[PDB]
């Protein structure tokens, strides 16, 4: 540099769009390596692709097991496809061990401290890595916490089948096979560069071999951008399905209609490939018991997450005011003025807005004298959501007249 | 393929490639492949975009293989990209595959597969072969019941022979080319009979008209035969079932070409809010498809209200318990054209 | 003392509440105008005097539907930019007078094969309190009017 | 199927089997006609139906005009033959174009003899481009491709 | 109770605050109007009845942008004076709706190759309180509309 | 290639307006001065002032 | 270009000759120590010269008036009405004009009782200028899709 003027340079990098949205903020727990600070920030807030490159590696964490079977982590690549389908400002939680009990159990203690997360993803292939995380994350799927929709993955057609079988989970079966490639990096191979001369030339040839193959990723990262893309276009209340994935190559599996009839009733959604339209997300159910028809869809669960997440934001101007009758009539009006806008944008089905919602709060309507003397206030919000149309039936008759 | 070193012109010869032109249409024959073929892997469906792409796969052409003479006669007549699926895994790959409109028994026996594969819900129309031996008037009851009575299949009896081949050429090879060459020219609703065969194809066995009078009734066997004016041609347009709803293949193939183009015309309605403004956006996405099919002469009638009807709505076709189950029931009706099979000529001698 | 169910079956319907669906999208427009069904007439007169009138050729249809610009949304331009030499991706337009919230349709107009001409960029002037409003004049065929 | 439009075209010349890729910009090209000459022979008692006898085929004349530009190998060819130096032949390849600038159909016009060459008139009173109405006679035409 | 960050992403943008950049200069104009993207239509009808509609030729673009005169600044005249016989120094125009102070652009219109015609000198009359305002009607091509 | 060039300069006729005065007859003796082919052509300078 | 990379960091600007444009002045730095990035440009130094040169011109109607509270609220308004016009003409970067400037004057905000009894008045003006773009970098890649 050092002199003003133009500076032409070749072989540049790739840049993406920013696409900000503060409603579906995911968190990416996986194998990342920090390069700039390396020390203290246990998880970093990035806002686009450039704050990722200014803080992280762009290098897959190579992992070798000695005759040797190797593993390459697509967490850096799976996050590129999140910024390519949708966008957002995801927190990135780098976690390389997944066996230290003192760090893994403090994942919910740091992820409730930031108060902006709605989605919970895991972009890794390994079952023994991934299923150790879902057990720690599953405390966020209780009724004591709000938001926190865990978008998951099943490696086969069978269910993930844990204690995270609650209504706040969704699984997406076929692993994608992205068209991008790598640019590469057992106890520090530079140590083994001195000891075993024969293994060093053996492992250096396989790194160049796996550099040429297109990487397969899970769809737990690509649908995290699909959950954001249909939130800017049609809001939360629309189903994140019937929308094409971008930037992927072929699928890994080619599941048909008759195999899908058990997986969808199980609660596992599926990316299904139609030629004339592309790789469309096909399915908007959740990992719930099939008898519970109330929360049986993604948006019916995800809108109710997003309403109470913004009602707590709206009720915070009420808390440490005095407890009497004019405090309730301001708190009742705050949720009434919020739910009326949701009735405006066709988020709630109905014709006249006393049907789409109701708020009931009062001295004897919901509380007692010993209830208010303790100092707490209870109101009953209730709202009717719109249920999407999964199946259609076309009945082709022939006798017109 | 020669390696290239210097920029210029290379004069390398390649004898007898038997080259055909690439073609584009909407008819995609799944070709059944016998298990002793080596350049196929099972639980896999390879795709052949043109005759040069098949000839890239097998290397060089030989007229002994029942598949090699099959796909040459396919690309000589109609063309279009085809899927080569081995027979022992054909029950797993066809429900997997989209873009499947007709399943071709190349030279193999698929009668056990079509009974489970071809359904009213699916969009296939299989075609397979008649017997390769001569069959007479006397054996009309024996070989007719060798096939099932499903309305989703057509049988062409006389196996082909060509000057460039040694083994006899099975007629479901050329009839998938004819189904793809007629849909481009005259549309789907015209019958795929009364059309010539290109590529130098000739029938093995001469068929009389009094022979064909017994194989047209009931479980019909369409037949190809040569005439004095034009040469060899297809002379049947009947499916296997002999009810008036699905008797002719142009009726069955139109209703199968309608459903594959309705379900992609209104595939936007998936996972949409199931209320009334989704419904009239659906009945209008169907109605100006069927009108565009109406103006091309695909349906019979004279008005647009004797031609088709699309009726949806709460209580018209779907109940309230069908709304909260997530179901949109759509009723669509059509009135296709029937072909003229017979023409009788009355010869009076005394003119008035 | 008429009820609210006799008003919904006798009283006419007002223009100020409608939804437009361009292809598979829903774009909220401000003013849609100019759709009609016109025919030309053929006259034939002869001798002793017979004034035969027949309607002849169907006349062309170009509708003009108008929208304010929005800070992120650029939807009408990428349709008038999509045209190279001979073809556009032709869409279909459905206009429909609705209820207050869009839970019911009351009368629907369907437009068959619509391609855009003449996107008009807004008129800037520093003395007006207007919203930056652009319009698109798409030519099509076969406007039909569908009840409910 | 659907017809094509008539304002994408390029015409390249072949001067003694050496192609000329500098001169593909033309204002208009005449459109290629050929006609089978016919001698009608009426005979005998057959006075209720005609009887036409074929004859030689008469090819049209290809005119094509362009704005006057910097001097090029096309212009040096016409100036060489219309100054009486050398009577030489030149082959013309006229092709339609697609939206992706691919050729639909091409007409190869073998051994086209440059006949005449005419500029537009100067005039001080009106504003227009000087054009070069140059017209050349071909002796065979071989249509090649799809969408004739 | 909407915030000021939802207004900047949902609410539409008004016309009364825009900046124009002529070439490399920034000239503050009063009213810019007349930029659009138009196409003509080709119809083809045949026999059995097929009403094919294709958009054809791109139609010309002349925009009209208006400015009061200033006591030292003579900028629009030396562009309409710069033309001798055949060529002007063609510039490019970028119009863009802004923030209150010009620190952000909200939607941008780019005009490719603009040359001026028809500079209109102001209309003097001793009975009007107007500002001496002149306009320039420059013809160009390829108006594109760019977000952010 | 959509080449656009500006061509011919177009004509200029300006229209300047004046109340009549009881002695001054100035604009008429300019429109009366024309016999067949020529007028005494003048030059006009307009200028915004203080 | 390679000789200029030391002179410009030294603080010596350069008239550099491009053929298609002419003899353009190329460089807007000042002869300052390169660690001081605040005054590292000409206009950031030259605007602050020109603001306080016209603030002294505007504050001269204040001097020999009496020293009390209504004298400060006229002097505060005079620099506020001056800096607002500089915010109008895009001289100061920002979006809303409490960011582009601030003036703080008062009894206990900036002064003391022994400060006013001596007879002097102290206010704190502060304003954020716009920094120009010296270097640009064009990154020509080749993989479009």
């Amino acid at each position: 540099l050092k002199a003003p003027g133009v500076y032409i340079e070749e072989d540049a990098s790739l840049a993406l769009s920013v696409s900000n949205s503060a409603t579906a903020v995911p968190v990416f727990i996986g194998k990342f390596t920090p390069t700039v600070v390396d020390s203290i920030q246990v998880c970093t807030r990035i806002s686009n692709w450039l704050e990722f490159t200014s803080s992280f590696s762009l290098a897959p964490t190579v992992e070798i097991v000695v005759i040797e079977t190797i593993n390459l982590s697509p967490a850096v690549e799976a996050l590129r496809l999140y910024f390519q389908n949708g966008g957002g400002a995801c927190y990135i939680y780098p976690l390389n061990d997944a066996e230290d009990e003192l760090v893994l159990a403090a994942i919910p203690e740091v992820i409730e401290q930031k108060g902006d997360i709605t989605l919970l993803v895991c972009p890794e292939l390994d079952l023994d890595y991934k299923t150790k995380i879902y057990g720690a994350v599953s405390s966020l799927l209780n009724d004591n916490k709000v938001g926190y929709f865990l978008i998951a993955d099943s490696n086969d057609g069978e269910s993930v089948s844990g204690v995270w079988n609650s209504a706040k989970a969704a699984a997406y079966y076929p692993q994608l096979e992205t068209n991008l490639k790598f640019s590469t990096l057992p106890k520090n191979l530079d140590e083994l560069r001195t000891i075993n001369e024969a293994l060093a030339q053996d492992i250096d040839a396989r790194l160049l071999e796996e550099k040429q193959r297109a990487v397969i990723i899970p769809p737990s990262a690509a649908i995290a951008g699909i959950y954001c893309q249909t939130d800017n276009r049609r809001g939360v209340w629309k189903a994140p399905a019937n929308v094409a994935l971008t930037g992927i190559g072929s699928l890994l599996d080619k599941v048909d209609d008759e195999r899908q009839g058990e997986m969808n009733d199980k609660g596992i959604n599926v990316i299904r490939s139609f030629t004339d339209r592309g790789f469309m997300v096909w399915g908007a159910r959740t990992c719930v018991d099939a008898a519970n028809i109330s929360w049986r869809y993604i948006p019916v669960r995800r809108l109710f997450n997003s309403v109470e997440r913004d009602i707590r934001q709206a009720l915070r101007a009420v808390l440490f005011e005095t407890n009497s009758q004019p405090t309730w009539v301001r708190a009742k009006a705050a949720v009434d003025q919020y739910l009326y806008t949701l009735w405006q944008k066709n988020a709630l089905m109905g014709a006249r807005p006393e049907e789409a919602y109701f708020v009931q709060i009062g001295q004897d309507i919901t509380m007692s004298e010993a209830d208010i003397k303790q100092g707490k206030m209870i109101m009953t919000v209730g709202l009717a959501a719109v249920r999407p149309a999964e199946f259609i039936i076309l009945q082709f008759t022939q006798d017109v007249v | 393929t020669t390696v290239t070193s210097y920029p210029g012109v290379y004069i390398e010869e390649l004898n007898s490639l038997a080259l055909s032109v690439s073609n584009s249409a909407t008819a995609v024959p799944v070709f059944a492949v016998d298990e002793q073929n080596q350049y196929i892997s099972e639980d896999n469906a390879i795709r052949i975009n043109s005759w040069m792409d098949y000839l890239n796969l097998i290397g060089n052409f030989n007229n002994e293989d029942k598949l090699d003479v099959s796909v040459r006669a396919y690309f000589a007549n109609g063309g279009g990209y085809c899927y080569l699926v081995k027979t022992t895994s054909l029950e797993k790959i066809i429900p997997t595959l989209d873009d499947v409109t007709l399943l071709v028994a190349a030279g193999e026996d698929i009668k056990t597969t079509v009974d489970v594969l071809c359904q009213p819900g699916k969009g296939l129309f299989a075609v397979f072969d008649g017997p390769e031996t001569e069959l007479t008037i006397n054996g009309a009851e024996e070989a007719k019941q060798a096939y099932t009575a499903t309305p989703f299949a057509a049988v062409y009896y006389p196996w082909l022979k060509a000057d460039w081949a040694n083994i006899d050429i099975p007629p479901s090879a050329v009839m998938a080319g004819v189904y793809a060459s007629v849909d481009l020219s005259r549309g789907v609703w015209k019958a795929p009979a009364n059309v010539a065969l290109k590529g130098g194809l000739e029938p093995k066995f001469l068929v009389t008209d009094e022979l064909q009078g017994e194989y047209n009734t009931g479980r019909a066997i369409n037949m190809i035969r040569n005439f004095s004016n034009t040469g060899t041609t297809v002379w049947g347009a009947r499916t296997l079932e002999d009810k008036d709803n699905w008797r002719y293949v142009p009726v069955r193939r139109l209703f199968n070409s309608v459903e594959r183009d309705i379900k992609r015309a209104m595939s936007f309605a998936m996972f949409e809010p199931n209320n009334q403004p989704t419904w009239e956006r659906v009945r209008a996405a169907i109605s100006n498809y069927l009108y565009s099919l109406w103006q091309q002469g695909g349906l019979a009638g004279s008005k647009e209200e004797d031609a088709y009807f699309v009726q949806i709505g709460k209580g018209i076709t779907m109940t309230q318990e069908q709304i909260d189950a997530g179901q949109m029931i759509v009723k669509v009706g059509l009135a296709a054209v029937r072909p003229a099979e017979f023409i009788i000529l009355q010869f009076t001698q005394d003119v008035e | 003392s008429t009820s609210t169910s006799q008003i919904a079956v006798e009283y006419p319907i007002p223009v100020y509440r409608f939804i437009v669906s361009v292809g598979d999208e829903k774009i909220p427009f401000n003013s849609v105008s100019g759709l009609d069904i016109s025919y030309d007439t053929i006259e034939y007169r002869d001798g002793v005097g017979n004034w035969f009138k027949m309607p002849g050729q169907s006349q062309s249809t170009n509708i003009t539907l108008r929208k304010g610009v929005f800070p992120g949304k650029t939807e009408l331009f990428d349709w008038i930019n999509s045209i190279q030499l001979n073809q556009v991706e032709k869409k279909d337009i459905t206009i429909s007078l609705t209820n207050d919230a869009g839970t019911e349709l009351l009368m629907t107009w369907n437009v068959s094969n619509a391609f855009p001409t003449s996107l008009t960029s807004p008129s800037f002037d520093a003395t007006s309190n207007d919203i930056a409003v652009q319009e698109i004049t798409l030519m099509a065929d076969r406007v039909i009017m569908q009840a409910v | 199927y659907t017809p094509v439009v008539s304002h994408r075209f390029m015409a390249s010349f072949i001067f003694n089997r050496i192609p000329d890729p500098l001169d593909i910009r033309f204002q208009r090209i005449s459109g290629l006609s050929r006609e089978l000459q016919v001698t009608q022979y009426s005979e005998g008692g057959e006075n209720a139906r005609n009887n036409y006898l074929a004859e030689k085929i008469q090819h049209g004349t290809l005119t094509l005009e362009r704005g006057v530009m910097t001097v090029s190998p096309l212009t040096w060819m016409f100036d060489r033959v219309l100054s009486g130096e050398k009577i030489a032949y030149a082959d013309v390849v006229v092709m339609l174009l697609n939206e992706n600038s691919l050729p639909l159909s091409s007409w190869t016009l073998s051994n086209a003899l440059p006949v005449r060459w005419q500029t537009s008139d100067f005039d001080a009173n009106s504003n227009a481009i000087l054009v070069n109405t140059l017209e050349l006679r071909y002796q065979d035409m071989r249509w090649l491709g799809v969408k004739i």
